[PDB]
């Protein structure tokens, strides 16, 4: 315990903004954009199947 | 390089323990009389298994 309050890990989120999507760091709307459409439409469905 | 806090551990303990006995005990005793005016007979037998 007193390791704990010395060096606390990354054990939960913060329920409200946990994460933010990566194409939000985007320099351009057509590429974010891109990259969402393949999030949504790709990526996301393969890996909650994985 | 990128490195990352991980500080984790875990630990497992499995045993098993059995005891199988078994024990047998067997007896046998046999005894026989004759019997004549003139003559007398005995005979005994016995028997033991373990």
């Amino acid at each position: 315990v007193d390791s704990v309050s010395a060096s606390p890990d990354f054990v939960d989120f913060v329920p409200t903004i946990p994460m933010q999507e990566i194409w939000t760091l985007c320099s351009s709307e057509a590429q974010a954009e891109a990259m969402r459409k393949h999030y949504d439409d790709v990526w996301a469905p393969a890996q909650s199947e994985k | 390089v990128d490195v990352q806090q991980n500080d984790s551990a875990t630990y497992t303990n499995v045993s098993g323990n059995t005891i199988s006995e078994y024990q047998r005990s067997l007896a046998t005793s046999v005894a026989i009389e004759g019997r004549y005016n003139f003559f007398s007979g005995s005979l005994s037998t016995d028997f033991d298994s373990n």
